[PDB]
């Protein structure tokens, strides 16, 4: 009754799996490198053969190579499953208060108090190169957005950015599609976009009426006085989402005409909650009883506008109920939608559906439009058209290979990625970083590449590694010495600023802890699955993808001790003498007084004896 | 079959077929046939009523038809439709769903699809309705049973001839003839009948005032009960009644205050192993790991003053503790340990078997003896002392809270986050191991679980003889060093039966130090011997042996080694929190929760009092408490925890009732307190949160005046 | 800085601070309510609260009948068991003019999943009584047995492989003049021992043709036995008309807005806020809405299956007579029901340092002042029931857990009469068999408590006793249903059974599966959040590896599997195609918990390493999704 | 099993090994 | 031989040899003994 731990105890017996009989039965070898792979044992009437699990790690690892063809046929299901999940793109989690491909994701789409949005994809492939340009914008934006100066930033990394071969410039002036990231990244760039005002997903165009806003004091449901800039006089837009197309007539506070063609469902809601949102309807504004208080990523607080248009469109039906409603007349062409998007004469009040096609305003209109510091794009006139609050929050994985050959995307790695990058560029600069570093000047350690190495340091520790390492190579460069394999180990830790203790010497550590652990650290003294060398072979296996050491390596940096760049402040000295006692923690190494000696083990078979400085 | 389905059948017809079938048969799509014969009596069923129409006086051509289609449509319905038509045409209500009703005669139809032939199903059906309703057997092959003349013509019997047809010859050329399942056996049993003995069971199973079951019957089935209820209400007697109270802070008084009396006893120390006093022996090492007799063996090597000390310097006994024997044991586990067998078997098992007490054991005699023998009685059950609050379960509150330079979690990895929810659970986590790598609990807890599994571990055809068990550890410090860590050393008894809940001794010798006699008060359950001196960082500290033979069971280690999932427990826990601070929001407040935005100030808690002044900390300070609560809930749990915490948890809601001002009402306040109060015996945990409680509650009644 | 816990409640609300307070939904291994002695005190109470109904003698089985069923009305607030039949009877008359065709379609559902049911569904249930052998088996076991001595006595129903047959088995095995069947006995044989006297007794579980009487196999099918691994089992006799009669409950129920023990996950948080809105809306302008949430005590104690019995004649009124007559069963047989009361006591000597145990039959073969008090006083209150074969005579209430769908209808019965004299409330409520919450809409709090007043003594009219001492009310809004909180929208729940520790112990193909997919139902059904199932993730990952010894490629741990793994580490160029088995990486996380490893891992495989995983002819292989390959393997 | 307990055979102390014994300060010779 | 000594609340006896008459605490023995 504890299949647990009966398979824990079976699996450490000898030969516990039953094997068949046949030729590739019998191409397990009897015994490998010492481990009995299957008994050689005759049952008696039985006459069935064991083997251990060792026999199934031997045939994953030298077995026969049998055909796999076909084999994506058999589980089709589990490979479409992989394929929508692949393919899908993901929107927003809300907290507070059924197709067959949606409830594959129910675990991950609603939970008791949150709600995921999740839009499944599949064998939307046709047009990869305006989706993987889409999301390429779209990161260039929010990683430029978290920086101060973000127009520089995102100009300086649009430019080292390329979807499969063609660099991203030359996408975003070829296929003219794209979204208002793509925009503001052709402004970015100095090219020219279709001139449309953005209000989030909605793109006006004004064809009648003038607009003065002025600043005033409103009252919101819940009971707060927010300033706001209000528009009054009459005006009148052509206005579009996705799929959905319309006329808005608006005044001050008051939709007065909303008439619009039938379209998506999803595409004519927000359509016609940003035309309320944009109208400025007070009848909108005592709709908010709940906290208007949402924030972007780069944690700044949103404009009452953008507020409301967050709040409406995580919670809908919070408008919809107070939005009163109306009879639409029986004409033919003129109808009426009610809460749900449906034929209802029960319509919403000022909103209409119509039969007649609305000319699309998207007339070509390529202008050159003024980029600001915050990625705000302005006319000839001054007025802002869109800005990077407008940017779909939509998240979707390229259907092409995108690379981003910046160290300031380097972010976007697996912290396994990112460490590759930085060892790989430290390696290949590492003939020019030695000759600065032996100058005496230290503004190596302000480069880029480094940091992106700290965005994977835990902060609370990133001063006190930095220190560490800063000493560590001032040992191995002044004093002594220097170990190339150790200097590139610990040169982009040197990054952030010293946090030496109260003593002034530095802190002492035997490992380097890194974001996700458990695999990800770096040994200061010995090799690690994230950095190892060969002192003789001259191979840096970095994630085991090892790289030759030929040249840049020197003679005499050989016959060093690898124990003079382990500890900070501290220098071999006689050998692995017994008397002073076992090897000592980084504790005693810290309080050992000045002049001392202690007894070190760099690894399993090298102990080794140093002194205190 | 699916591809026939769809071919053969319009959409209409397969998805009421399919809705038709769910309501009785929760595996639809595991059985076709059946789908194969319901979409094929639906079809003939509107053939047979789509065609035929009628008028307002007799005119068998407006819109009116002769036939009502019963079938096809939810059972909730068609109920209805069926006991109208029948109540209002003055005719009996068949006891089975017709399938159609026929408006010339007014008569409920059924139909029948026969494989093999009509009029063989027909006189079927005939016994299983009976002169209920008429019947219209229509066979494969070209054959009709009808019960009445002026019923379905020649062509209607065509049509539906022709589509059986068809079905057949593509059954037939398409191997699926032998799927094809005939309706008789649906219909499979219908002669239930009742023998002597449970109609004679049944005649005496009547309510008072009947005499046999047909009178029940009848009664029911006859006798309208309107006006029962409000009759029986009028007649009942005041007296019972949920006699409500308007509850108020003053009606909240403090549970279990004879924790407060000074003549009681306090409660002493009981848990399995050393939480906060525990003195680990540390030997550093490369990870590697050890067989558990190993690291003991190199960890009290490492230590030879106290491994050596072969002489006992008693501090403390219990009072029916025989200190001669935990010390030959205690020095049997060392020399057993510190050989170099490769087993933990004790040396010296027959004095092993006194010295545990294992000895001292009943022996199980005749029934009948027994019963002869008038001296043998019923023990009386041990009721549980009433003890007093002890200071030393705030104390362990406090330190097990607080942050250590060891870690003993080490969790694997998963893979990348792709989805927002993943990123908030992964901030989530992140934030949650930064406060809680380095709490004391946690080493705590990793110790208990290690400890479990390792004593489950030696029960697999070791429970006949004397083990010993090392109580270890490894941990890691800020700066990547690892430890093995010895707590000391338990020797694990042995039942002669295997039966999962059988008694099994353990005595543990656990390294402190923590002088016994500073608070005696308690270890009353403990004998204490002065082993010796230890340097950590140049300070000598006296190192004592807390030995205890306590008993535990294969149930019992199993929950100790799933006291793991306290962790989980605590970061549901804050999740909880976290969600309910982000439902007042719109969007994840675990950021603010923790860090803090620029609208959002880090949020504070009120973790305890100073001298009866109210102290804040921080999020991180909060989980540490909620873990060590949940730590300390799993240790010390029992029945009278288990009692305590589901029935506190009402008085509870009253008082956030309160807080809300929701108005809360009582129905029986004295004995919520008592259903509360009689589970504070002598379980500390229990004890000290009574008082936790009325410490909060005064709190919460102060404030309320605010 | 002395640390109290409770103040988190200053900071947080109580429904958010007392989440999973109980990290597990299993009974604990110290809070067992096992034995003779709990048995002896079920048997006392439920006697108890009916002993002033009329009491006779089976005629059948000869034991003590108490019938508490339309008798005198309580005069006090003790738990009672006078249900009066009219009172039920106009309950659920006036649930089905709430739901017309209601009745009617869940019998005629009923009947007919019963017409297509098989002997072999009596195989799907927890351990069952078996009378061959007296002893709790597994169900499958149990109905073999019955099935072979059914055969040795002329009864072949089974055979046919319909449920109507074998019960018609069942019923007319109640008839036969002697039963006799197969009985599986340790036989102390002879043995050649190697001693003088050459005689080693050993024992072994023999087959023999045993019998007994009509009253002694009457007596056995009434019979359930204590539990020690529900302190109650019930025969296999009895389990084919309690799946017909759960499932007329079950349809009914399911079509009861009021009813909310099917539901499950996300949508009993979305049965909650309905419940809630609809109340909310309801309530008269200016008036006030009030929740009470609900304990019952001595539910099972005091529900009788003589109303049960009513209530399935009420609802099967229009039904065939013979699916009433099979309905009818269930609550016939569980109305004459006879409860075994297990082991016995034990008796010690202190000065002579003995012990025995006196069971069940001998527990009045020595005077009571050998036993201790409680239990003394026990026996004298059971002396009157004790039948002269150690078991008891319970003919009122319901054991545990047997009938919770019909016990759900009667209590959604009593929430849907709404009202008493036309008095200015109305209650509704939800009910999930023995847990409720009352909701009362009126003009202000006291018209509010008449109604909570007038409904606790409806619930007492129909033998359902409202818990004072655990019951309480307040504003509506905020209120407890099935251990989960609802504050304002906020729901949360007060226990969780986390995932236990290990693996499922199949193999190491299928191990991975089952733990991602519990973990996916955990954070679908039980509310587990994103960091905890993630935490799971993990604890369940580290499991895997320590059972199976499949540490990471690029781990230092030694081991004969683990020597190879490395090699396949350094080999492969592709690791992160190699499964955790293999010791690759672990990529798994809370979007795709759903999909094999195989299949995840498929497109960064290995040419090689994928043609020899997935090799058809491996030797090795000979709910959930796997994909059959090298780690598909069996043990003996 | 009955003569041996009616004749009070089984009622007899059981010999153990001298070293517990000695331990046990509760072991006092009868008087 | 020695001495036997016994314990009656647990029904216990033991042979105490001649080498280990002193072995015990005399208060363990009789008066006569003693
Ligand atoms: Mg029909
Ligand atoms: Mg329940
Ligand atoms: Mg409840």
């Amino acid at each position: 009754k504890n299949p647990s731990l009966r398979m824990k105890w079976a699996m450490c017996s000898n030969f516990p799996l039953a094997l068949t009989k046949g030729d590739m039965a019998n191409r397990i070898p009897l015994e490998y490198k010492g481990i009995q792979l299957k008994t050689n044992a005759e049952d008696i009437g039985t006459k069935g053969q064991m083997c251990s699990i060792a026999a199934v790690t031997w045939w994953n690892t030298y077995g026969p190579i049998g055909d796999t063809e076909g084999f994506e046929r058999v589980y089709e299901s589990f490979f479409l499953r992989k394929m929508r999940l692949d393919n899908a793109t993901w929107g927003r989690i809300t907290f507070g208060p059924t197709s067959a491909e949606f409830i594959e994701m129910l675990h991950c789409l609603q939970g008791e108090n949150w709600r995921q949005i999740y839009h499944p994809g599949g064998n939307k492939l046709t047009e990869s190169r305006s989706q993987s340009m889409i999301v390429a914008c779209r990161k260039i934006i929010r990683r430029s957005i978290v920086a101060s100066n973000p127009l520089e930033l995102a100009v300086e990394i649009a430019n080292k950015t390329v979807i499969d071969t063609e660099p991203l410039k030359s996408c975003l002036a070829a296929i003219d599609g794209g979204d208002v990231a793509c925009d503001i990244i052709r402004a970015a760039l100095g090219l020219k976009i279709r001139q449309r005002q953005r209000f989030g997903r909605l793109e006006l165009k004004r064809i009648s009426g003038r607009g003065f806003k002025n600043d005033e004091e409103i009252l919101i449901g819940n009971g707060t006085i927010q300033k706001i800039g209000i528009w009054d006089g009459e005006e009148e837009f052509h206005v579009r989402c996705g799929e959905c197309r319309g006329i808005l007539k608006k005044s001050k506070m008051k939709l007065e005409k909303l008439l619009i063609n039938s379209a998506k469902k999803e595409d004519m809601r927000d359509l016609i909650i940003l035309c309320m949102v944009f109208s400025q309807d007070t009848r909108m504004f005592q709709g908010v009883r709940g906290e208007i208080n949402f924030l972007n990523r780069a944690g700044q607080l949103l404009s009452p506008m953008y507020q409301l248009q967050r709040y409406f469109l995580n919670r809908s039906n919070d408008l919809f109920d107070q939005w009163g409603y109306e009879e639409s007349p029986k004409a033919s062409e003129l109808h009426g939608i009610n809460e749900s998007m449906n034929a209802s004469d029960y319509t919403l009040k000022g909103v209409v559906v119509t039969r007649n096609v609305i000319d699309d305003f998207s007339s070509t209109e390529t202008e050159k439009v003024s980029i600001t510091k915050n990625l705000s794009l302005i006319k000839r006139t001054g007025e802002v058209i869109m800005g990077a609050n407008d940017v779909s929050e939509l998240e979707s994985q390229a259907q092409l290979m995108i690379t981003y050959d910046t160290p300031k995307m380097w972010e976007m790695g697996t912290t396994k990625e990112l460490v590759q990058n930085t060892y790989q560029w430290v390696l290949k600069n590492l003939v020019t970083l030695k000759a600065q570093f032996l100058l005496g000047k230290e503004d190596m350690f302000q480069w880029d590449a480094f940091e992106a190495f700290e965005s994977i340091i835990p902060q609370k520790m990133a001063g006190q590694y930095s220190g560490f390492a800063r000493a560590v190579l001032k040992q191995m460069r002044d004093q002594e010495v220097m170990k190339t394999d150790q200097f590139i180990k610990l040169l982009p830790f040197c990054f952030s600023p010293p946090k030496l203790r109260s003593n002034g010497e530095p802190y002492q550590f035997l490992k380097l802890v890194l974001k996700g652990g458990g695999e990800n650290f770096i040994e200061v003294r010995k090799g690690s699955p994230l950095f190892s060398y060969n002192p003789q072979t001259e191979v840096l296996t970095i994630c085991g993808r090892m790289m030759s050491l030929k040249g840049k390596i020197e003679d005499e940096e050989r016959n060093r001790s690898m124990g003079n760049a382990v500890l900070a402040g501290f220098l071999v000295s006689g050998k692995y003498d017994p008397d002073l006692g076992d090897f000592k923690t980084i504790e005693e190494l810290e309080k050992l007084k000045p002049g001392e000696k202690a007894n070190i083990l760099l690894y399993q078979g090298k102990p080794v004896k140093v002194v205190k400085r | 079959m699916d591809t026939f389905i769809t071919r053969n059948f319009q959409t209409t017809i397969i998805q009421k077929a399919k809705n038709t079938m769910a309501e009785f048969s929760e595996d639809p799509e595991l059985q076709p046939a059946m789908l194969f014969n319901i979409c094929v009596h639906l079809e003939v069923c509107y053939v047979i009523s789509d065609m035929n129409f009628l008028d307002e006086e007799g005119k068998a051509y407006n819109l009116r038809p002769q036939y009502e289609v019963i079938e096809g449509m939810p059972r909730t319905i068609a109920w209805m439709v069926q006991r109208s038509l029948a109540q209002e045409h003055g005719i009996e209500t068949p006891k089975y769903l017709a399938d159609l009703f026929d408006y010339k005669t007014k008569r409920f139809i059924e139909v029948g699809i026969t494989k093999g032939l009509a009029d063989d199903y027909f006189w079927k059906k005939k016994e299983k309705l009976g002169n209920s309703m008429e019947l219209m057997i229509f066979s494969y092959n070209q054959d009709y049973s009808l019960s009445n003349e002026s019923s379905l013509d020649e062509e209607g019997k065509g049509r539906v001839l022709s589509r059986l047809t068809e079905l057949q010859a593509e059954l037939s050329l398409k191997n699926l003839w032998q799927v094809l399942i005939g309706e008789e056996d649906v219909e499979k049993g219908i002669d239930f009948k009742l023998g002597q003995t449970i109609s004679r069971l049944r005649d005496i199973s009547v309510p008072a005032g009947f005499s046999n079951f047909e009178g029940m019957r009848s009664y029911i089935d006859n006798i309208d009960p309107k006006g029962a209820i409000e009759r029986n209400l009028a007649r009942m007697s005041p007296l019972v009644s949920v006699t409500p109270k308007k509850l108020t802070w003053e009606d909240l008084r403090p549970i279990g205050p004879h924790i407060y009396n000074h003549e009681l006893p306090e409660v002493p120390y009981n848990a399995f192993l050393l939480m906060s006093d525990e003195l680990g022996l540390a030997n550093m090492t490369e990870g590697k790991s050890k067989k558990p007799k190993t690291l003991a063996k190199e960890c009290l090597e490492k230590y030879s003053t106290l491994r050596d000390q072969t002489d006992p310097i008693l501090i403390m006994k219990s009072e029916k503790a025989n200190e001669n024997f935990l010390w030959k044991l205690w020095r049997d586990c060392v020399n057993t340990i510190s050989n170099e067998e490769m087993s933990n078997e004790l040396q010296k098992t027959n004095y092993a078997k006194w010295a545990t007490g294992d000895g001292l054991t009943y022996q199980k005699i005749m029934k009948e003896v027994a019963i002869d023998d008038e001296t043998m009685c019923q023990e009386e059950p041990k009721i549980p002392n009433k003890c007093r609050v002890a200071a030393w379960v705030q104390t362990e509150m406090n330190l097990l809270s607080t942050l250590t330079s060891k870690r003993a979690l080490d969790l694997p990895e998963i893979g990348p986050d792709v989805a927002p929810v993943e990123h908030v659970g992964s901030e989530r986590r992140k934030y949650f191991v930064n406060e809680i790598n380095y709490c004391k609990a946690s080493t705590v807890m990793m110790k208990y679980v290690l400890f479990h599994t390792s004593l489950l571990n030696e029960s697999n055809a070791s429970m006949g003889k004397y083990k010993v068990i090392p109580i270890t550890n490894r941990v890691v410090n800020e700066k990547g060093e690892s430890f093995d860590m010895l707590y000391g050393l338990a020797v694990k008894g042995q039942s002669h039966l295997r039966g999962d809940t059988d008694v099994v001794t353990v005595v543990t010798f656990e390294f402190s130090s923590t002088d016994p006699r500073v608070d005696s008060g308690k270890w009353p359950k403990y004998t204490v011997f002065r082993i010796g001196s230890l340097f950590v960082s140049g300070r000598e500290k006296s190192v004592y042996l807390y030995c205890r033979v306590n008993g535990t069971n294969k149930i019992q280690m199993k929950w100790g080694m799933e006291a793991r999932r306290c962790l989980l427990q605590s970061m549901q826990q804050m999740e909880a929190i976290v969600e309910q601070e982000s439902s007042i929001q719109g969007y994840d407040m675990t950021k603010a929760c923790f860090k803090g935005d620029r609208v959002n100030s880090p949020k504070t808690f009120s973790i305890g009092t100073q001298e009866g002044k109210l102290v804040k900390g921080s999020f991180g300070k909060a989980l540490r408490v909620i873990f060590t609560k949940c730590l300390m809930h799993y240790v010390f749990g029992n029945a009278q925890l288990e009692g305590f915490s589901a029935e506190s948890r009402r008085l509870l809601l009253l008082i956030q009732a309160l807080k809300d001002r929701k108005g809360p009402w009582v129905f029986d306040l004295e004995g919520m307190y008592s259903g509360i109060e009689e589970c504070i015996s002598n379980n500390p945990w229990v004890i000290q949160s009574a008082y936790w409680f009325n410490e909060w509650l005064g709190f919460e009644k102060e404030g309320s005046k605010v | 800085m002395n640390i109290n816990p409770y103040f988190l409640f200053i900071d947080v609300p109580i429904q958010a601070a007392i989440s999973t307070t109980f990290p597990y939904t299993g009974v604990p291994p110290y809070s067992h309510g096992t034995g003779t002695g709990y048995t002896i005190d079920t048997v006392i109470r439920t006697h108890e609260y009916s002993n002033k109904g009329k009491q006779y003698i089976s005629d059948v089985t000869g034991c003590t009948m108490v019938d508490p069923t339309n008798g005198p009305l309580p005069e006090d607030n003790e738990p009672s068991a006078y249900a009066q039949l009219d009172c039920v009877l106009e309950a659920l008359d006036r649930m089905d003019e709430e739901h017309p065709g209601l009745f009617q379609a869940a019998s005629q559902n009923a009947m007919e999943t019963l017409m297509v049911t098989t002997v072999d569904k009596l195989t799907q249930g927890r351990q069952t009584f078996d009378w061959t052998v007296c002893r709790n088996q597994p169900a499958a076991t149990a109905l073999n047995t019955t099935i072979t001595s059914f055969r040795l006595n002329d009864l072949n129903g089974a055979d046919k492989g319909g449920l109507i047959p074998f019960c018609q088995d069942i019923i007319d095995s109640l008839d036969r003049p002697e039963m006799t069947f197969f009985s599986v006995k340790n036989i102390k044989k002879k043995l050649p021992a190697k001693n003088r006297k050459g005689f080693l007794i050993k024992r072994i579980p023999m087959k023999v043709k045993d019998k007994i009487t009509k009253v002694e196999y009457i007596k056995r099918a009434l019979s359930l036995n204590t539990m020690t691994k529900a302190i109650a089992t019930a025969g296999i006799q009895i389990r084919g008309f309690v799946l017909v009669v759960e499932n007329l409950a079950k349809n009914i129920c399911e079509n009861l807005e009021q009813s909310g023990l099917p539901v499950g996950g996300n949508e009993k948080k979305a049965k909650l806020s309905n419940a809630v809105a609809k109340m909310l809306s309801n309530c008269p302008p200016g008036g006030i809405s009030m929740t009470v949430t609900g304990d019952n005590t001595k539910w099972n104690e005091c529900l009788n299956p003589r109303i049960f019995l009513a209530m399935t004649e009420r609802i099967t009124r229009d039904s065939p007579i013979w699916f009433r007559d099979f309905c009818s069963i269930a609550p016939v047989l569980f109305s004459n029901k006879i409860a075994r009361l297990g082991k016995g006591f034990m008796i010690t000597s202190k000065t002579k340092r003995l012990k025995a145990q006196i069971p069940c039959p001998d527990l009045f073969s020595i005077p009571l002042e050998r036993y201790n008090e409680e239990t003394r006083a026990k026996l004298k209150k059971l002396k009157p029931f004790f039948n002269e074969e150690g078991t008891a005579s319970l003919s009122p209430g319901m054991m545990m857990g047997m009938f919770n769908m019909l016990s759900t209808v009667l209590g959604v019965a009593a929430l849907g009469i709404k009202n008493i004299g036309n008095k200015e409330y109305l209650w509704d409520g939800l009910q999930s068999s023995d847990d409720f919450a009352l909701f009362v809409n009126a003009k202000d709090e006291e018209t509010c408590m008449e109604g909570i007043n007038d409904f606790y003594r409806t619930c007492k009219l129909l033998g359902i006793n409202m818990s004072k001492k655990k019951s309480y009310c307040n504003e509506t809004g905020m209120f407890e249903f099935t251990s989960m909180f609802y504050r304002d929208g906020f729901v949360s729940n007060f226990a969780m059974e986390l995932p236990s520790f290990g693996v499922a112990g199949v193999n190491e193909s299928a191990d991975m599966a089952i733990g991602m997919t519990i973990i996916k139902n955990n954070m679908i059904n039980n509310g587990m959040g994103p960091a905890t199932a993630q935490t799971a993730i993990q604890l369940f990952i580290a499991d895997y590896r320590y059972t199976y010894k499949c540490h990471r490629g690029d781990s230092k741990v030694e081991g004969k599997r683990m020597k190879i793994i490395k090699e396949l580490w350094e080999n492969t160029k592709g690791r992160d195609g190699l499964l955790v088995a293999d010791g690759g990486p672990n990529i798994y996380n809370l979007r795709n918990l759903h999909i094999p490893e195989i299949v995840l891992k498929y497109n960064l495989m290995d040419p090689e390493y994928k043609g020899r995983l997935l090799h058809p002819q491996n030797p090795f292989v000979g709910d959930y999704d796997a994909v059959s390959g090298t780690h598909s393997w069996r043990t003996k």
